[PDB]
């Protein structure tokens, strides 16, 4: 018997060459294989294939090869491939890619995914699933952020602040000993991983370790603490030491320095540049060109991100605002006009386009939206495709190629920057269960349901009082994995190595699952999956101009995006 | 009588700010094709290399405005701006590493900044 | 209809503004959480109808006038700022001194 | 150079001399000093002071008199004085007043108060800071005040309840050894500090005590458990010997005694006088008269504060409400019109104005209002000055004499009479870092950020999906040093120290902050600052008229109010 | 506009009885919850007009009739409290057996 | 009023319902929640004016044409659900298919 490639889809979700949409973009995603036995697929309700006896196992004890989750029939979309399979969780980890359900009966199971007694089903069928977003540019400043951050997609915050403080408003830093043990204590009632960076100031290596030793996990550079050439090398010697990443927001006005200083300071090691672009705060008017150096890891903050036609009036009014410039001080319009610039955030569209720019994240609350990395990573993404075509490396029509490049930019880059893609950053097997469902017709919009650590944590969910679910009011929602003390089983805390030899878990009482900050300092951008491009980047410093191989870059605004007006009520 | 919620109603005369304190006036040169702003309290010696002027001068002082303002240097602009002396222990770490330790090491400072590109020292 | 914190949070402001064109509509003068509740909402239904930042920018400054608020609102007032999903995506809008 | 005064204090705040208009009231206040050094103001942002090498040291480690927490220019209001100081916080606590920076450049930098890479820092210029709020006549009857009360800058609440409970919907009682340990494991969960009174009643000491010993921080005699001769003898008994504060609301009905039989059981020990002009509760007509004694700590509740065209109105519906009286029960309209007074409650004001009554508190959900002791006690202020004039005292036409008066009714004095200003009640070196910033277009009415062990707990800040977080709607929200385990490290529970020595805190697992109770037993009257008189208060039984040396204390009842209908959506 | 937790919560008040008058304008009589709405947000528009506690007191009681309401409703309602910022502060309004 | 939890989170809806309405009013091209709240309100205002799940079935499926909303809502919203108070007691309303 045969079905037809329609129902088939309809029922399983797709399978090998069939494409979807990506929302409402112009975007489609390829099925590139499917790990299926087709006859033999896994679904779970009345009369369905897990059941006992039949696709669910009825011998096997939990630790025998049975899993605690399946999900059945995803479409994962991930640095690794777009495909088909079913996903086994287990201790709160991915322990299984493939086929699930029954070898009493069943071909082609993959051995350690059984269902049996133990397992619970999640039906992946026509849902895209792809990894938890990894956010390194959060600033604490709002405690509500978390659930902004969880609707759309993004499973860890990485970053510093202690609330709205004025540090904390403008600076992702959680200065000092005392700060980080308070922030590591609230971070218990978080429902989202975290890791604090602390002050990456000073000119004694002391003041600066001893955030390390405290529990922080890994630095920020910002020029509002004084991003000074000496600043910049004591917290680079102090990572290089501690294994930790150093985040970099530069010196905008040039004061000790202009970019090559900035470099010269930093003396080949690894850094994670932030907001590359400079909108979000750089030397002027040239500091993207860090992005084209072999020891920098890039990322953008996202209100840049793509080019439209209300950004730049947008942003040099958000600049005005955030900064406190006059009008009629000749000195702040001139500023204004030297770090807001239409040449360098046109190019930025680009450089994203061609892996130069390896890394998306927020600037959540101080200079960049919350919920929004996952939603303008695929407008970016779009833009570009209606601008310059499918890129050369595509085929079969499907746009699976800068799926992949995209999709990194959120996942697997920005864990690999911060030395935490041993645990996060992508669904693959032996890392920890942080997997967002989505329907396709909500890609990249709104998540449909957030697990965290093999429980879900978020759901776009309706009427509590209702028969069923999804009665209206639908609306995103804390699940059980954010209530009691299951929020510390489903989240981790980051930590420097020397806080977890010094037991400062211990010491502080933390019960959320501890993870390893470990090999920043060994890695460059040939290490950013999919972006791993170096150029020398040329920005005229008369009329900002970005050459990259001896052409200027360069793109038109847009006046309308995808993923926006169709969805979101305000 | 209208009334503004909160309004300051500010005492009479002005204030004078570092007084006191040596004020030194000197001219200075961004050399440089991107702009160059600087705050009220750096270390005067220790800014931007392609900052043209007297190094030797800038040893000790900073810029002589209000706390949290800044001098701003166009490409290519020269002008006049007014430096005051620093206060408390004048021992300068960090920065631009040119002093590390007391103000008073003219010729170490001067040394440093010599070896290191610092236009402007003697 | 997958309301999102933003979505549920800024339905209040629509409200607050119904609540206080009542007010005005019965001749009271505005006092300060209605005037910025009114600003607020106008420039969210403005960029739900595609206006530009722009335009907004110049309308929100003539949407309240003195003579409709309370004595000292005026002066109360510094900006309103506010994010809404224009044809090109979120973005913010600050109005300036709305009231004159 | 000079600045111009208007500039300056655009810049910095005001300084010495300048003066500051409280919110929308006539009562202005006057920097007395300034401990800054004009020129090395300490500030914080791009460009600004504290940077590394600058004003910020980048020698020091953290505890090499380094900050945690510097608030920058803030113009401090408190009974100690009105004057402009950068406040440093260390370990929770406040560690200094005055100037903040690095002495490597700076002159006049306070040696504790170096601004080091531990240092998270707060923007107070243009901000009036105080001490928290200490509100000591709080019912415990729904978690939702909480808010409410820090919405007001109110930081303590003492009192009593197990919620909404008839025994705490009307005393602020928490009874016996299992209610009280049931209530101090519920405070694990209440962002504000807590101090809970046991049942001021009985006539064996054991039954009494044995609430103290079980973790009470305090007594409460009220009338609805019979404040009888022997229930107000025994709990002045048990508070001598545990040295804890009795609160008292008396026999209204006069059925087992007159007020001098009230005083003759007090027999000279200290007391804490509740909602003393007597609306709220107490010997009717005369209640009033205790506050004129040396031994008598005389608080006002809230909801009579000041005397408006409205109140009696209202007050004598509220009491046919709260008590279920009958109209056509002539018992009940002469009940109602012995208690609710236009001569007391006018007369109230002007007690106030003199220093005659000491403290404010709300009488939260029993017959006050959670959010508004801050509120009305400048109201009342406002209305004294204008019907009053500037007092005596006065000079510059300033009215810092009056705040100082009346900003003690909240802090200072209410921490004296409970034995807690030892750790809570005043900006002061050595006191916990509970701190109110307040817009002073805001003033009283709805604070900014407050501040709980040196971690902002509560804001008023705006959209956390934005990319800054000014953008509406701003309304007051919990911040990280509500949550998680912060919480434990932010507040204090105030026990006895009986409790703290019976291990009673190991004993309910309470991780919070202990305070201990203690030295309430040796203070009368003349222990509260700026309102310490005592006099012989004479109420006519016939014509409720209040006399004080001779002459008749009245005022009018005003129309209107300032804080009040230009702040408020409802 | 910097709401307190009360400003947030009778913003609900407001909007019950938006939605109760609605129903009644097309010809319900209603219930329980709708005419609770409609009286306190009657109270609370009234303060913020500046009627004293007793004009409020008098004219809670004209709000609604019997033969606006369902069989019962009268009597499940004794009295209507609300407080709300009138010229002179917060004031307690309680509307005595609102309907008869 | 004894507000329950279902209580005050449906206000919501009927809330983004007169926001969706207004929007409508001025000529705006629903989009995918304005959509789903206008029909969700509809049913919850049908129960409550007494109509049957079998009536509110059909009516539902005529409250908003294709031409009312964007390109792609439509194909957007396969149903949408309600739960609210009849003369019964609370019932499921789906509408399938609402704009075709
Ligand atoms: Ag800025
Ligand atoms: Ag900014
Ligand atoms: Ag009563
Ligand atoms: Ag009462
Ligand atoms: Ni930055
Ligand atoms: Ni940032
Ligand atoms: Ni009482
Ligand atoms: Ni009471
Ligand atoms: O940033
Ligand atoms: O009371």
């Amino acid at each position: 018997m045969k079905i037809n490639r329609q129902q088939y889809a309809e029922s399983y979700g797709p399978t090998v060459g069939d494409q979807v949409r990506l929302a409402d973009t112009d975007l489609w995603i390829e099925v590139e294989k499917d790990y299926t036995t087709y006859g033999d697929e896994a679904n779970f309700g009345g009369g369905k294939v897990l059941r006992e006896g039949m696709g669910e196992n009825g011998t096997y004890t939990r630790t025998e090869n049975v899993l605690d989750l399946l999900l059945t029939n995803a479409l994962i979309l991930d640095y690794t491939g777009i495909y088909k399979a079913d996903i086994g969780v287990k201790d709160g980890y991915i322990v299984g890619i493939g086929k699930g359900g029954n070898p009493d009966i069943m071909d082609g199971v993959t051995p350690n995914m059984i269902v049996g007694t133990a397992t619970e089903v999640i039906a992946a069928e026509g849902k895209i699933v792809t990894a938890g977003g990894i956010d390194t540019h959060v600033h604490f400043i709002n405690p509500d952020q978390v659930d902004v951050a969880l609707a759309n997609g993004i499973t860890t915050l990485f970053g510093g602040g202690t609330g709205p403080a004025e540090g904390s408003k403008a600076t992702t830093v959680t200065p000092g000993p005392w700060n980080i043990e308070k922030m590591l204590k609230s971070t218990e009632g978080l429902p989202i991983n975290v890791g604090i960076l602390g002050k990456g100031h000073g000119s004694s290596i002391a003041p600066i370790m001893e955030q390390i030793d405290a529990g922080a996990a890994g630095l920020k550079i910002h020029e509002d603490w004084g991003a000074t050439p000496a600043s910049i090398d004591r917290s680079l010697t102090v990572a290089d030491e501690a294994d930790v990443q150093v985040a970099i927001h530069s010196d905008t006005l040039n004061e000790a320095g202009f970019l090559e200083d900035t470099l010269r300071a930093i003396n080949g090691r690894v850094i994670h540049s932030f907001h590359v672009e400079g909108a979000g705060g750089g030397h002027a008017p040239d500091i993207m060109a860090m992005a084209g150096h072999p020891n920098v890891l890039p990322s953008s903050t996202n209100p840049t991100r793509p080019f439209t036609v209300n950004t730049i009036d947008e942003h040099l009014d958000m600049l005005m605002v955030c900064h406190h410039l006059k009008q009629n001080i000749p000195e702040d319009v001139a500023f204004a006009d030297s770090r807001i610039r239409p040449e360098t955030i046109a190019a930025e569209d680009i450089l994203h386009d061609l892996g130069i720019i390896s890394m998306m994240s927020t600037d959540a609350l101080a200079m960049g939206r919350a919920g929004e990395m996952v939603l303008r990573t695929w407008q970016t993404a779009d833009k570009m495709k209606k601008q310059r075509g499918p890129l050369a490396e595509e085929k079969n029509g499907s746009d699976n190629f800068r799926a992949k490049r995209y999709v990194s930019k959120y996942t697997i880059n920005p864990a690999i920057a911060q030395g935490i893609a041993h645990e996060v950053g992508s669904i693959e097997e032996g890392k920890f269960a942080d997997l967002v469902l989505w329907e396709p017709k909500f890609f990249g919009v709104k998540a449909d349901r957030v697990i965290k650590g093999g429980i879900i944590a978020y759901a776009q969910i309706g009427d509590p009082s209702a028969s069923i679910p999804t009665p209206q009011p639908v609306m995103g929602r804390r699940m059980y994995g954010t209530v009691g003390d299951l929020i510390h089983d489903t989240n981790i805390t980051f930590m420097s190595k020397s806080s977890i030899q010094q037991g400062v878990p211990a010491k502080l009482g933390l019960k959320r699952r501890i993870g390893t900050v470990k090999n920043c300092r060994n890695i460059g951008k040939k290490d950013m999956k999919w972006n791993d491009v170096t150029t020398d980047i040329d920005i005229n410093p008369e009329t900002y101009e970005v050459k990259v191989d001896g052409e200027v870059l360069t793109c038109e605004p847009v006046k309308e995006l995808p993923m926006a007006q169709r969805y979101f009520l305000f | 009588n209208y009334i503004v919620p909160g309004e300051y109603r500010v005492a009479e005369g002005e204030i004078e700010i570092n007084a006191g304190r040596e004020k030194t006036t000197i001219r200075v040169s961004n050399t440089g094709d991107r702009p160059i702003q600087v705050g009220s309290h750096i270390h005067f010696v220790e800014v931007n290399k392609e900052l043209l002027f007297d190094r030797a001068e800038g040893i000790g002082r900073r810029l002589n405005i209000p706390s949290g303002t800044a001098a701003r240097f166009e490409p290519g602009e020269e002008m006049e701006v007014e430096l005051t002396e620093l206060g408390g222990n004048r021992e300068v770490f960090g920065i631009s590493d040119l002093t590390n330790g007391s103000v008073d090491n003219k010729e170490l400072i001067l040394q440093r900044a010599k070896e290191l590109g610092y236009k402007g020292v003697e | 209809m997958h309301l999102n914190p933003a979505e549920k949070e800024k339905l209040q402001i629509f409200l607050a503004s119904e609540l206080a064109l009542k007010r005005k509509a019965r001749g009271l003068k505005l006092n300060y959480p209605e005037a910025v509740a009114i600003i607020t909402s106008f420039i969210m239904e403005g960029a739900r109808d595609g206006k530009t930042v722009a335009m907004l920018m110049e309308e929100g400054k003539h949407v309240l006038t003195r003579d409709d608020v309370m004595e000292g609102v005026p002066e109360m007032i510094d900006d309103i700022q506010a994010e809404a999903t224009f044809p090109d995506g979120t973005k913010l809008v600050t109005v300036h001194n709305p009231i004159s």
